[PDB]
């Protein structure tokens, strides 16, 4: 899922060139092939990600 | 060389990026809004119940000289109506 | 103004992003127009029925 509520398949196809994985969730970073999306988004140790 | 800055903001101390979003029905149609850190500079995240008062500071060329006590008016640029001020006219006095 | 009792609020229904301009209003404070721009991101969440 992207922050535009639009559902993107193949999380790596989302252009995410980086992925930091936490203890209780999986998240993807530097998501290039995403469209503008990303209205408010969020995160802490890092900024913005899908 | 004298300006004002709202307390607790840094022009480029923090880094993030460019964004785009759409806001509808809270305006004064669907107009796209682009946020860039270059001009707006920093984004402050306020919780569900938090209120904020942007106390402003007067800066001379080399440093801040005093806290502005004058009346100031606040309004978001794009044009909305959802924001409101908690105090009323009577509580302030009129 | 400072020492005033009023703080701007935002609806609690959803999280929103706003970019605010602020302008000093006192006519006899300074000669040219003092102005600043900042931004506020809110965080209202709507509970499941
Ligand atoms: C609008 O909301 C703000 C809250 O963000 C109100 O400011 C707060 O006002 C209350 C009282 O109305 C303050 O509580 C008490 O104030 C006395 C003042 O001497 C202090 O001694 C107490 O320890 C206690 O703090 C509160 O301090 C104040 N907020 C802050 C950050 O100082 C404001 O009053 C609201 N508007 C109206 C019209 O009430
Ligand atoms: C991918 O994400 C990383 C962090 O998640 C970004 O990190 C920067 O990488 C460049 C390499 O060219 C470094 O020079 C910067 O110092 C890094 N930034 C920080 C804060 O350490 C990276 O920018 C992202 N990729 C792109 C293309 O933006
Ligand atoms: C008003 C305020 O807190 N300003 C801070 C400053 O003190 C700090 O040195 C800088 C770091 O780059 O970030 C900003």
């Amino acid at each position: 899922c992207g922050r535009d509520e639009k559902e993107y398949f193949s999380p790596c196809f989302a252009g995410c060139k980086a992925t930091k994985v936490s203890q209780t969730e999986k998240t993807y970073y530097n998501c290039s092939c995403i469209k503008e999306g990303l209205a408010a988004s969020d995160d802490e140790g890092q900024f913005i990600d899908a | 060389s004298k300006y004002i800055m709202v307390r607790g903001f840094n022009k480029s101390r923090c880094q993030r990026r460019d964004f785009s979003y759409v806001i509808d029905k809270e305006l004064l149609d669907n107009l796209k809004v682009r946020y860039d850190v270059a001009k707006y500079g920093c984004p402050l995240t306020l919780e569900l119940g938090q209120m904020f008062q942007p106390i402003v500071e007067l800066y001379d060329e080399n440093g801040f000289i005093k806290i502005v006590d004058a009346n100031f008016i606040l309004w978001e640029i794009h044009g909305r109506n959802d924001y409101t001020f908690n105090s009323t006219m009577e509580q302030n006095g009129c | 103004n400072y020492s005033n009792k009023n703080h701007i609020k935002w609806p609690m229904t959803y999280a929103g992003m706003y970019v605010y301009r602020l302008k000093i209003l006192d006519p006899n404070y300074s000669f040219c127009n003092l102005t600043t721009i900042f931004a506020i991101e809110s965080l209202g969440m709507i509970p499941r029925s």
